[PDB]
């Protein structure tokens, strides 16, 4: 099991309170109590940021819920505070999640006086953590499976949301890690991995070989498309392209392997052999191009066991004609997976610190 | 065959 996850973007500390407190004492002549509490709620928000984006990596629902709360909050402050009028005086500075920058200098960083920029990088890190937690799961466990599937789908919908909104909200030119191309590709990757998780669920629940094959076939479409978005690009870490190329072939081999079990059941012995030969070729390709990144050895043995047994009996008993691949029906596609929409609130039991404002 | 498919869709729910 080799899953892709995304590193969180780094940020630097900001005093959210100082510039927010000072811009609350406006309309609101109440230099007394009520108005001067909405200014300690802005202390809670500044502390919340330090919590969401400042603490050393924690990989629990603990740390993700913090992040998602922080995102929820930032979004409900945008009507409260003048920022695409701006107006207020906050600068958020974030490093690019991927571009190391030249060691002939420093990071690739981008400072902007924008709530838009802030929420985008926050959402990014919500997606990235979600992907880390999904990739962490023990997939030999039904609840591990379920947490991976839920989180890959969240991460997919949240990268996609950034794709539709980064440019609108930034005004300026985004950094390449959050730009629509990188992030549309990360969305498709998480969604591929979500599908792969359903394939593994079905494997585990020993479902109908026909079901499993369509689930694997659709995964191969998703992984196919993601590697093709990466073919001419060097934005993501270097392990990403070869993993996606490998998975695209592994997924196709799983499709053919399970479709072969169905053919056999149906006494279509020639078709079984044809599909198994396709599987073995795919898996032979991956074993020789991509061995630094996946271990395909037990699958390969399993295919070779089935193909050796298949050929021996067809030659000695059935004499079925082994058909050509272009003459076989296509394996269908079952998609069980979508990009979770970002609809605030995204956090568990949210309350806006500035609700009655 | 989309019967066992709904009973997969509604697991992650």
């Amino acid at each position: 099991a080799t899953f892709i996850s995304v590193q969180l973007k780094k940020t630097s500390e900001v005093d959210l309170a100082k510039p927010l407190v000072k811009f609350i004492q406006q309309t609101y002549p109440s230099g007394g109590e009520e108005q001067a509490q909405y200014c300690r709620a802005a202390e809670e928000l500044s502390k919340l940021r330090r919590a969401a984006v400042g603490r050393p990596l924690d990989k629990h629902e603990g740390a993700l819920e913090t992040l998602l709360r922080y995102y929820d909050q930032i979004c409900s402050i945008e009507p409260k505070f003048p920022f695409s009028e701006n107006q207020i005086c906050l600068t958020f500075t974030w490093k690019d999640a991927f571009d190391k920058g030249s060691l002939f200098g420093g990071s690739v960083k981008l400072a902007l006086a924008s709530l838009g920029y802030e929420k985008s990088c926050v959402l990014f890190n919500c997606a990235a953590l979600a992907s880390q937690i999904a990739a962490e799961q023990n997939l030999d466990n039904d609840e591990g499976l379920k947490i991976a599937a839920k989180h890959y789908q969240f991460a997919s919908g949240a990268f996609l949301h950034i794709k539709e909104t980064v440019l609108s909200a930034l005004s300026r030119e985004p950094t390449v890690d959050i730009s629509p191309d990188t992030v549309g590709t990360l969305s498709l990757i998480m969604l591929a991995q979500a599908q792969e998780v359903f394939f593994l669920k079905a494997t585990r629940d020993k479902m109908k070989d026909a079901i499993i094959a369509k689930l694997a076939n659709q995964a191969a479409d998703y992984f196919g498309d993601a590697f093709k978005q990466c073919q001419y690009k060097d934005t993501l870490p270097k392990e990403v392209f070869p993993v996606l190329a490998a998975k695209h072939c592994i997924m196709q081999a799983n499709a053919e392997y399970h479709q072969s079990i169905l053919a056999k059941q149906q006494k279509k012995f020639g078709e079984e052999i044809a599909r198994l030969q396709h599987a073995a070729e795919l898996i032979k390709t991956v074993a020789s191009r991509y061995d630094e990144y996946v271990n395909v050895k037990d699958f390969s043995d399993k295919i070779n066991r089935a193909l050796a047994a298949a050929k021996k009996d067809n030659d000695f008993i059935y004499h079925d004609r082994v058909p050509d691949l272009k003459d076989l029906d296509p394996i269908g596609k079952a998609t069980l997976v979508k990009s979770t929409p970002v609809n605030v609130p995204i956090s568990q039991k949210f309350t806006d610190l500035f609700e009655k404002m | 065959d989309e019967e066992a498919l709904k009973q997969l869709a509604e697991w992650v729910s």
